[PDB]
RNA sequence: GAAACUGCGAAUGGCUCAUUAAAUCAGUUAUCGUUUAUUUGAUAGUUCCUUUACUACAUGGUAUAACUGUGGUAAUUCUAGA
RNA sequence: AUUCAUAAUAACUUUUCGAAUCGCAUGGCCUUGUGCUGGCGAUGGUUCAUUCAAAUUUCUGCCCUAUCAACUUUCGAUGGUAGGAUAGUGGCCUACCAUGGUUUCAACGGGUAACGGGGAAUAAGGGUUCGAUUCCGGAGAGGGAGCCUGAGAAACGGCUACCA
RNA sequence: GUGAACAGCCUCUAGUUGAUAGAAUAAUGUAGAUAAGGGAAGUCGGCAAAAUAGAUCCGUAACUUCGGGAUAAGGAUUGGCUCUAAGGGUCGGACGAUCAACUU
RNA sequence: GCAGUCAAGCGUUCAUAGCGACAUUGCUUUUUGAUUCUUCGAUGUCGGCUCUUCCUAUCAUACCGAAGCAGAAUUCGGUAA
RNA sequence: GAAUGUUACCGCAAUAGUAAUUGAACUUAGUACGAGAGGAACAGUUCAUUCGGAUAAUUGGUUUUUGCGGCUGUCUGAUCAGGCAUUGCCGCGAAGCUACCAUCCGCUGGAUUAUGGCUGAACGCCUCUAAGUCAGAAUCCAUGCUAGAACGCGGUGAUUUC
RNA sequence: UGUACAACGGGGUAUUGUAAGCAGUAGAGUAGCCUUGUUGUUACGAUCUGCUGAGAUUAAGCCUUUGUUGUCUGAUUUGU
């Protein structure tokens, strides 16, 4: 199967591609946020650790944390849930969805890094990728730099530049609160 | 090569063993041997035949070493790029101490007053302007 | 100003005449027998606590979409892990 | 016409509401703190009224039929008490108790190629026949049941199950 | 005792324990049981077997000599325990005392 | 009951691929008759059930030769029980 | 099972018996053939039918395991625990037996028949036949399989003091 | 006279489904008696819970065995 792998300290993610029933098979019976420990599954991971997250099986199906389970079933879903985006106000559907715990029935797993092993991954641990957006809410400001209500806001939002072609320009939010 | 449980009495079902009933919705049932077929035949409940797993469970029966089993650990690690925000941005913003804050702080904090007060004073200028601006 | 959140609407309209014979329906009554978004008019000095070494009010908490990125399925307004 | 409106006492409450919201203006006033004040109006908010509704409900009125005469209490039929349930009255439902309720002034059953009304056609008058169908009311969304959302649906260009 | 019972089953009194015996447990028998799935395809023919069955409450067609048919058919129920209520007698003037049963 | 010989005819034409009249030679003994040898001081009827074996005049199956055998299907025939 | 000195172990094989059977699907192939309509087979593959010989992991049947439990009626003063009810009745039930109701296994060489042919006279031609000869069937004979002649046999061990 | 054999015992394997005994502010309740109930007690009560996957059975054609105990020359024939 693949493995869908996160670094979420860096914020990065690759893809990895396992063949070989026995490198797989340390997966097998383990359950949506157990931790694998990661020579087993390879030499490049070697100490790495995973916690497991979720995935698709063939035919598309995502895992459901909390089933149980290592076959599909299908849930009555509501708002506020996996695996389902309600289209109406108190609308609910009944659906297919795959159990949270892991088979070779699945296209892929999805992964996050817990601990670093003892070698670099390429992708992952070599590249590292910004926090697409900043505190707009004035005490998140205030708290993504510490700062008492004393220090004023104004000139410690984030300033974002962006270019005109010969005009380049400079964005900031909008303090709230 | 699977081991099944028997669905009566909790019982691991080796190959071969056993035999497997398939009900009219579809529920598929399986049992261990022609003892767990046969009360589940008679509508017995595994919950109160006590040598069952279910029966066992739902009287507390066992257990102990779950009771028993409890802690375990280990976390965390560092710092990744933003873009527009390399480390050392990062490195160089987080480091600062307050004198060097509080002194960029009341330089601007003085700059700008500057400002206000000209803007204001840029008003009254339109106005007795907008208050004379005649023919 | 897209997307998405939030709010409101989708219980109106339109269509048909299958059921239905004290039912519906009509005229006439009753709520001193109840629910009522909305519209319109009014309507809120009291909230803390063994009650001097105070309690963010110059204003307290995180978790999420969209998004970024990694994915699954022949296939749907399917959706998973980060 | 009330045990009405409203109020008073004693308590009760996994405590309802009592604005941590938004837009325009920027002004007064000193003990000069960016002090304390402060214009127009938006969205909210509890309770009452109003409006748009709704749900039940009184009195009278329906086509053919006796080759339908007794009907109603399996498994509520008619009433009493208490409770539960409901937005709320009520056998609506449940307990206990009673033996009631309708009928030749046609009950009950059957039929209807029956939705009801406003109306239509036929012109001496009295009638006779019709009304699926432009407005009002009701019912339904292939057939049944169930329910989420919500002020309001037992909704179907909503879901859920079964049947076709 | 159970129960409707002089039934069946178990008991007391009384009476028996007498009808060659020992060791094995092949076939085939005689007598007694049971069989997955199917359900009379067996057979002259359901022969033989099997299935039903007591009681309480519900319900019950054609036809008929109006008596029947009828336990038609078809259904629910049934233990143990702990309670509730109702059903008599006798004697002293609407009660009062005393005695005694089981059944629903 | 079964099989031949002749070959007029059938078979568009062509006797004999497959058939075959008039006649004619046979074979069989699960038909039915004819007989009355055995058994009337006894040989227990019909059918079925069960089970074994034998015959071949072969329905299927093996390999072949014919055809009015293109293919498919058939039909005639051989060695075959 | 007596008798061939005794007793034992390992063997031979005369004779007799003998067994396997039939179908389909995939593929060949929508091919050969055919105007079309239609429409094969050999080799290779997977299964099945009828038969046979075993076997009991599994599943199922049987139950005096009277093995454990439950139940009615009575009897042992009660309890405990038991008797009787022609095995009292019910649920489960090991083992054994056992079922196309279960699973496994069922061999490969030759020689021939019909028939088609080779060479080839008789008959200077011709001819599968006369001499000689090739190929050839669910046939036959062997391989294999079962008994083993109690008057068929081989090899081998030990052969008596009380 | 043994790496013997047997009877028992032990362990394993099985079957059944939780023994007896004790205990319980478990139990629909009813009925007595009292100091009349911040848990009143006494009698009776199917059943329920715990000790308890307990107890019983397990070769009679199951497997095993460092234990205990016992056994170990009776009869008859046979020769080239
Ligand atoms: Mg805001
Ligand atoms: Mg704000
Ligand atoms: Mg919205
Ligand atoms: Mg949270
Ligand atoms: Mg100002
Ligand atoms: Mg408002
Ligand atoms: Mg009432
Ligand atoms: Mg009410
Ligand atoms: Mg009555
Ligand atoms: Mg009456
Ligand atoms: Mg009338
Ligand atoms: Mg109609
Ligand atoms: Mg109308
Ligand atoms: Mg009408
Ligand atoms: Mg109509
Ligand atoms: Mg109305
Ligand atoms: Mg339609
Ligand atoms: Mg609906
Ligand atoms: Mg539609
Ligand atoms: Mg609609
Ligand atoms: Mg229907």
């Amino acid at each position: 199967m693949k493995l869908n792998i996160s670094y979420p300290v860096n914020g990065s993610q690759k893809t990895f591609e396992i063949d070989d029933e026995h490198r797989i098979r340390v997966f097998f019976d383990k359950r949506i946020g157990q931790e694998v420990d990661g020579e087993a599954v390879g030499d490049e991971f070697k100490g790495y650790v995973f916690k497991i997250s979720g995935g698709n099986d063939k035919q598309g199906f995502p895992m459901k944390q909390g089933v149980l389970l290592p076959t599909r079933i299908k849930l009555l879903l509501t708002k506020n849930v996996s695996c389902y985006r309600p289209r109406r106000d108190g609308e609910r559907k009944r659906k297919s969805v795959r159990g949270a715990i892991v088979g070779p029935d699945l296209a892929v797993l999805a992964l996050v890094i817990v601990k670093k092993g003892e070698q670099e991954l390429e992708g992952l641990t070599d590249t590292t990728v910004p926090k697409r957006l900043g505190p707009k809410r004035a005490n998140n400001i205030r708290k993504f730099f510490g700062l008492s209500k004393e220090d004023d806001v104004r000139d410690f939002v984030i300033r974002r530049e962006v270019t005109k072609g010969e005009k380049t320009y400079t964005k900031a939010p909008k303090i709230q609160r | 090569m699977k081991v099944e449980i028997d669905s009566f009495s909790g019982a691991k079902i080796y190959p071969g063993r056993g035999t497997l009933f398939v009900r009219g919705d579809s529920k598929i049932f399986r049992f261990q041997n022609s003892k767990s077929a046969s009360l589940f035949k008679q509508r017995k409940n595994p919950r109160r035949i006590a040598w069952t797993v279910l029966f066992r469970k739902h009287h507390k029966k066992g257990i102990t070493e779950e009771v028993a089993k409890k802690r375990s650990r280990k976390t965390v690690k560092a710092q990744r790029p933003i873009t527009g925000a390399s480390l050392d941005l990062i490195k160089e913003r987080r480091s600062l101490k307050p004198e060097v804050r509080k002194a960029n702080r009341e330089e601007k904090l003085k700059a700008n007053k500057e400002k206000k007060k000209a803007e204001k004073a840029a008003r009254k200028a339109e106005k007795a302007k907008s208050a004379g601006t005649q023919s």
